[PDB]
């Protein structure tokens, strides 16, 4: 499936760092004609990132499929012994704040050459030697950073939890609004990620819509590009029409990561002037490159289902009887396809409604709550009396004592 | 086929067969005001809109589907009007029913007079 | 209209097919039948639990 259509103009300005290389991993499948390119820059790449076993995984993978470059490989090895050197020093002093200090800047180090176990395992003793709150405020930060490179979130959400309510709610004030570097939006950013992988969509948005533009520029947990799309394909799929108006809308907050892409603040407005042709076009055209995103790509199926689901139910709200015709144009689709989905909405209870098909007419159903009282009512005594009845013979058998030996 | 006639229960697994028939149509009644019989014999598997007019009629003979047949049109539509609950005829009904659970009521009242006056109750109370 | 019902602030449906808005002047005082609901619902899970109290 190739997709001329993406603006690499755009796309290389969208991500920064670390993330570019991580992209290419599953993009390098169907993407030829790039090979020779990709070579020119790698002379000033290979010494990047201090790669040392990834580059024999690069090369083993498509070889699979279908020496002065193994010199570099060599070569860079010897450098793992130097870094040992300068942890020897810190324990033959015994002084809490030398080991202390140097633990975090050190700590940032081991993450980049790939010893992901060693780093990991540090903060877990570390907590005992912190008692000042300022210390407490620190290792949040770095856990949840670490913790989601490796894609775990039981031992976030546990942490999560009791740092925001064991300290008296952050302290009450809040540490006059925390430090320099205000966590609170971080915090914010993690969450959203943390729900939205845990397919708690719902949850996800709300995290993310409280977030200010203006402290969401850090290119190490999540690309403020899709930011917005992350908090605004999860609102459209699961706010109600009150939730999104307030929250999404009127948030003058999330009304800035909206400029960032046009399109996406396109498809919620559309969405919300009851425009579903078009809103649903720019949605079908998006769908490819949302399936390249690491953190979207298992939700991608589930959200346009939801939104489509969304989509059906507010377009016959307003109506009392509505032309399959109509209907069926405004979503893409034809008359018998749509009334195989219109089938499946009634059947599920989420639409109150029957179709004629003859006219291709979708009649609203409205129920008499009268008769719906009295037959439920009268359900509910024969169901009591064949309970009472039966249960009057159970004490027969167990009066005179009847069992199979 | 095998296990069910050694059970000698052969024609109750038939019966099944032709139930599952009738609840899917049944089914077609909370979603359809009006479908046709070629496409309702589709979602059914009846194979023919003959096979659906004969099955559909049978259920309104029966009186387990509130349905009618249209052959100028080759459309069945479903009358979802039950009953209103108003007639006299539902009065008797209620009286009916009501008069069940006071007898019911009198049995378990005159039962549980039997264990007072028992003489191994009280003893242990 | 179609917005104005959305946004709740007028109660009524429209007729696509025949082109109309029919208003909401209905809905009378209809709470008997809800409390016999909630009566039904109650009475329904008491039978069980006296049913089965213990064994």
């Amino acid at each position: 499936v190739e997709n001329p259509s993406l603006d690499l103009e755009q796309y290389a300005a969208s991500y920064s760092g670390l993330m570019r290389i991580e992209r290419l991993q599953f993009i390098a499948d169907h993407c030829p004609t790039l090979r020779v390119e990709a070579l020119k820059m790698a002379l000033s790449f290979v010494q990047r990132t201090f790669n040392v076993d990834m580059y024999e995984e690069i090369h083993r993978k498509l070889s699979e499929a279908t020496a002065w470059v193994e010199a570099t490989r060599k070569k860079a090895l010897l450098k793992l012994e130097k870094l040992d050197t300068d942890l020897k020093n810190y324990k033959g002093n015994s002084i809490k704040e030398s080991i202390r200090r140097g633990h975090d800047d050190l700590g940032d180090h081991y993450l980049d050459c790939g010893d992901l176990s060693n780093a990991l395992k540090c903060y877990s003793r570390a907590r005992d030697y912190c008692t000042s709150a300022k210390h407490v405020i620190n290792m949040c930060l770095n856990v949840i950073k670490v913790s989601v490179y490796l894609q775990n979130w039981s031992h976030v959400l546990s942490y999560v939890s009791k740092a925001e309510s064991t300290p008296e709610i952050a302290e009450q004030r809040g540490e006059r609004d925390s430090q320099t570097q205000a966590i609170l939006t971080k915090l914010k950013c993690a969450a959203g990620l943390a729900e939205l992988a845990a397919r708690k969509y719902k949850q996800a948005a709300k995290c993310l819509l409280l977030a200010s533009f203006d402290h969401c520029d850090f290119p190490e947990l999540l690309s403020p590009s899709n930011v917005a799309i992350y908090g605004g394909l999860c609102a459209l799929a699961t706010f109600d029409r009150q939730e999104l108006q307030r929250n999404v809308i009127s948030s003058s907050s999330f009304k800035l990561f909206l400029e960032l892409e046009p399109q996406v603040r396109d498809i919620i407005f559309k969405f919300y002037e009851s425009k579903y042709a078009s809103c649903l076009k720019m949605l079908d055209e998006m769908k490819d490159n949302l399936l390249l995103d690491m953190y979207l790509a298992p939700h991608v199926r589930t959200l346009y289902t939801q939104i489509r689901n969304r989509a059906l139910i507010q377009y016959f709200s307003p109506y009392v009887s509505a032309d399959m015709h109509r209907m069926a144009a405004a979503f893409n689709t034809t008359v018998a396809a749509l009334e195989d989905e219109l089938t499946q909405l009634i059947l599920e209870g989420l639409i109150s409604a029957r179709v004629d098909s003859h006219s291709k007419i979708l009649y609203a159903r409205d129920v008499d709550q009268r008769s719906t009282t009295f037959e439920k009512s009268l359900l509910m005594g024969k169901e009591f009396q064949r309970r009472a009845k039966a249960m009057m013979l159970r004490a027969a058998v167990l009066r005179n004592q009847i069992h199979v030996k | 086929s095998e296990t069910f006639t050694r059970d000698n229960n052969m024609g109750l697994v038939k019966q099944c067969l032709s139930s599952l028939y009738k609840k899917n149509i049944q089914r077609l009644t909370k979603t359809f005001l009006t479908l046709s019989l070629q496409d309702m014999a589709s979602r059914v598997q009846l194979s023919g809109p003959q096979e659906a007019e004969k099955y559909v009629l049978h259920m309104i003979e029966d009186g387990e589907i509130f349905a009618s047949i249209n052959q100028k049109d080759g459309m069945v539509s479903f009358h979802d009007n039950p009953e209103k609950y108003n007639n006299p005829a539902m009065l008797h009904n209620i009286d009916q029913e009501m008069l069940k659970c006071i007898e019911l009521d009198e049995r378990l009242k005159a039962m549980d007079q039997e264990i007072t006056v028992n003489p191994q109750f009280v003893q242990k109370s | 209209l179609v917005q104005c019902i959305l946004d709740n602030t007028i109660h009524g449906r429209i007729d696509q097919v025949n082109q109309l808005l029919e208003l909401d002047h209905q809905k009378r005082g209809g709470a008997r039948y809800t409390a016999l609901d909630k009566w039904t619902n109650q009475l329904n899970s008491l039978n069980q639990a006296v049913v089965s109290k213990l064994a």
